[PDB]
């Protein structure tokens, strides 16, 4: 087992809309998670086995990020 | 309240955006890479590279709001994407 992962190996979830939110976090933002049991959920990084900073399902433990407008 | 890094509001279904880290010397912008016995880059990594912006998504929520804001519920579409990944490429949670 490990902590559950951000894919987009999914080809049955919604092409609008989803359970993802965005939220404030100390200076700057954080993706977080709405869980199917109503909680939701921070998004942060574990590292891998293979050196990969992997976005996962880190309860309490968010990746802080910003968002650059593409051009 | 929810800005890019110029100080304007995000485009709910339009606009490309990168999603980046806010801290340096860890990683880069958000992106997509193979794990463990994967043969397709279908999990969300940040890029090794602290230089990558990573690659461009767009916000999905489905309110008909010209914005997104903090609290909304959305979906996130990768926009370039690998020819091997389900297309449209959306965000999803799995086990493993």
């Amino acid at each position: 087992w490990k902590l559950p992962s951000v894919t987009v190996g999914n080809p049955k979830v919604s092409v609008f809309g989803g359970p993802f939110k965005i939220e404030e976090g100390k200076s700057g933002y954080k993706d977080v998670y709405s869980s199917s049991k109503g909680r939701d959920l921070d998004d942060g990084i574990e590292v891998n086995k293979k050196k990969e900073k992997r976005l996962v399902v880190k309860d309490g433990n968010p990746f802080i990020i910003r968002f650059k407008k593409s051009g | 309240r929810l800005v890019d890094t110029d100080g304007k509001p995000i485009e709910n279904d339009g606009a490309e955006y990168y999603i980046l880290p806010s801290v340096r010397g860890k990683g880069g912008g958000l992106v997509l890479a193979k794990s463990g016995g994967e043969k397709c880059p279908l999990s969300v990594v940040q890029s090794p590279s602290e230089l990558s912006n990573g690659l461009p998504v767009r916000f999905k929520a489905s309110p008909r709001s010209k914005y997104i804001s903090v609290g909304m519920l959305l979906g996130i579409e990768v926009i370039e994407s690998p020819e091997c990944a389900p297309k449209p490429s959306m965000w999803s949670v799995k086990s493993g």
